């Protein structure tokens, strides 16, 4: 390839799940005593669902700290506002807001998004520990020390760089030259402002999020709606039953509601069990990725984008976390004959970091990802035997920079 | 009269012939806050999702309901009991049981400059 | 244990006790409703069971992946293998589970310098092959990223690529030449 096109990508992970926490005691009766009384013999089966769900809203608190939660200090930004010619004022948050959330945030949180009637019957929606201000300020602090310093706040205190050589290493750790990004540093912070200038126009997919909140509505909208079933009894309603028959003849039809009420709430429970395990798996790799991507540059092939990875932005989003992959691709190849060896004296020379090419007439030693020609010399080749073993060798002058 | 959860929200009076709107009686969930037995043996309790205009030793009013028994500091430290909605509770003066804000850390800022790294 | 000792609508707990008064087809209707609470709580016991052991194979492959790659080798990735640049890890057995001793690389005691991304010598820009250009207030030097070792600008640290018209930020030093004769 003669050129590259730096493309900002989007992956969106979940991380968090809806809350929930059941009164089963009054799911099933509400206010009836002899309900509570018939209910006492069935062991501990409604302790069960509560210590159950308990660790499924502490599972769920502790999932956003392994993501959101990696950095020992709040870092902040200067207010210049230059890195190099990037643009970072849609990335970077704004002070013009109560909640301090970037654009890119803020086209993020509008998408995402009966009435009481669960209330009623028992279905409460705890709130999560960490609020969306406490989020944006983990976001904020992480994508400040990732700005100003890099890798190297990750991996003990923040060491401050400029941005125009921390892409210079970036660059370097892909195979690519550190040539390259200082003479089209301009170029470059032009790709990458289209880009990420792109994005809203992209994003303006995000269902993974919504299919979670869809799927968190509709199981407490069953549940609620499984309450019209009579289950064989003469009907739906406690208060119908226990101001009609006497406590001699009204211990089959409550039964009956019992049994269909506590299987309606444990099939939920194990289902919001399985759901939240695929969370965790989420959260999880999400984590993996913010550590590995953001922290750092991964060489991991089609983890951290679709290319030769560079860097990642986090983004927050309900109910999960936005990665903002800027990679390196490359583009407008062209067409050389290649050798594997180059004989000359009678000897065997190979390249020590780069590859053999020909446009037709000359010899020259390119890099693997760009085409930067150079004249054949010692100091880019190794010797090793004679021109007797490799096949497809071929014969070319080597100069020695050693005149006098 | 019927929501959509197929239970009655209105209903009308049989002799003035007006239509009555009902209403479920408040009810929440009752946590209680402890230090621990072997520290000491006063705890706050708080209710869920419930204003505070409605329960019958300071009153807040947070997010995640009304709080009995903690009193607000303008100060922040780390989270040691998690109440919700960023609040945490502790116990110090140990004499009282006190709310505050959870502080997520320090306050830094990396000395950025055209011309500048540390080694 | 504990659930063995419920009624879930019978007159009795045990089945002794109803097999030995009450009548032989009339307990029929009550050692049913034992039996469908019995088999009820079995069913909930190995339905957790199995969620437990998914949970902990998980953690279970996780734990042979970084067996794999901290103890038999060295990795690099981030935040993996402990909390800075992985060294070692040492396993250690443990009840139910393995204790890894991860040994890390933290840096400490940073100094601030004077930077520049490349230097125009002769009419020509040089940058750095595995170093950086850092200067302490009058003189600039060579040292690596992770640990200050200044060393002296020479030709065998640098290389040369194009003219310093383009580059920005770009300052103007001497390069030694290693060839006194
Ligand atoms: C096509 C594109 O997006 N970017 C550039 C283009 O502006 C430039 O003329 C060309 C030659 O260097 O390299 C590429
Ligand atoms: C003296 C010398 O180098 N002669 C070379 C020979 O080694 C090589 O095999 C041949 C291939 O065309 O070209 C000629
Ligand atoms: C330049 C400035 O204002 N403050 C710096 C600080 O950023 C740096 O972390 C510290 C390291 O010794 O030296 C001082
Ligand atoms: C002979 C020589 O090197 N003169 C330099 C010039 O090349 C450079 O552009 C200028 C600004 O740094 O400083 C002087
Ligand atoms: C992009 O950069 C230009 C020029 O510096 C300036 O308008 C602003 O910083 C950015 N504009 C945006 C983000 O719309
Ligand atoms: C209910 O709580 C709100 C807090 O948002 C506040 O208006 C007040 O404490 C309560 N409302 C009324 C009408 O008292
Ligand atoms: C870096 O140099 C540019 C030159 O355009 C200037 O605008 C910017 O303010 C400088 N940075 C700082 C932190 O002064």
């Amino acid at each position: 390839p003669t050129n590259f096109t730096i493309s900002v990508t989007t992956e969106i992970l979940p991380v968090s799940m809806t809350k929930t926490s059941v009164d089963c005691t009054m799911y099933i009766c509400g206010d009836s005593t002899e309900c509570s009384n018939l209910l006492l013999q069935y062991g501990s089966f409604c302790t069960q669902l509560k210590r159950a769900l308990t660790g499924i809203a502490v599972e769920q608190d502790k999932n956003t700290q392994e993501v959101f939660a990696q950095v020992k200090q709040i870092y902040k930004t200067p207010p210049i506002k230059y890195f190099g010619g990037f643009n970072f004022s849609q990335i970077l948050p704004d002070p013009s807001k109560p909640s301090k959330r970037s654009f890119i945030e803020d086209l993020l949180f509008n998408k995402v998004t009966l009435i009481c009637a669960q209330k009623f019957n028992g279905l409460t929606v705890l709130p999560p520990l960490l609020t969306d201000e406490m989020i944006a300020q983990y976001t904020s602090a992480l994508l400040a020390g990732t700005i100003t310093s890099g890798w190297t706040f990750g991996a003990g205190a923040a060491l401050q760089i400029p941005f125009a050589m921390q892409m210079a290493y970036r660059f370097n750790g892909i195979g690519v030259t550190q040539n390259v990004l200082y003479e089209n540093q301009k170029l470059i912070a032009n790709q990458f402002n289209s880009a990420i200038g792109k994005i809203q126009d992209s994003l303006s997919a995000l269902g993974k999020l919504q299919d979670v909140v869809n799927h968190n509505a509709q199981a407490l909208n069953t549940l609620v709606k499984q309450l019209s079933s009579k289950f064989g009894a003469i009907s739906s309603v406690l208060n119908d039953i226990l101001s009609r028959l006497d406590p001699p003849e009204a211990e089959v039809q409550i039964d009956r509601l019992i049994t269909g009420r506590l299987q309606s709430l444990q099939t939920y429970v194990t289902q919001q069990l399985i759901r939240a395990a695929e969370i965790r798996a989420s959260a999880n790799l999400a984590a993996t990725k913010m550590s590995e991507c953001v922290l750092g540059q991964s060489k991991r092939v089609d983890f951290c984008g679709k290319g030769y990875h560079l860097m990642s932005f986090p983004q927050s989003a309900p109910h999960g976390v936005v990665f903002l992959h800027v990679t390196y691709v490359p583009a407008q190849e062209k067409n050389f004959t290649t050798a594997p060896a180059i004989c000359h004296d009678g000897k065997a020379h190979f390249p020590r970091e780069g590859v053999f090419v020909s446009n037709g007439t000359h010899w020259f030693v390119t890099q693997r990802n760009f085409y930067e020609p150079q004249i054949i010399t010692t100091d880019n080749t190794f010797v090793s035997g004679n021109c007797d073993v490799v096949i497809g060798i071929v014969n070319n002058t080597v100069y020695d920079p050693l005149q006098p | 009269g019927r929501d959509i959860a197929d239970t009655t929200d209105a209903v009308r009076d049989p002799q003035t012939l007006e239509i009555l709107d009902i209403t479920p009686c408040s009810f929440g969930g009752v946590s209680v806050i402890t230090p621990g037995t072997n520290t000491s043996n006063q705890v706050a309790v708080l209710y869920q999702g419930v204003n505070c205009t409605e329960v019958p030793s300071n009153v807040f009013q947070t997010r995640a309901g009304c709080l009995i028994g903690a009193e607000y500091v303008n100060n922040s430290y780390e989270c040691d009991i998690p109440i919700g909605a960023g609040i945490c509770a502790s116990y110090q003066t140990s004499q009282s049981i006190i709310a505050y804000t959870m502080s997520l850390g320090a306050e830094n800022s990396v000395a950025y400059s055209n011309n500048s790294i540390a080694i």
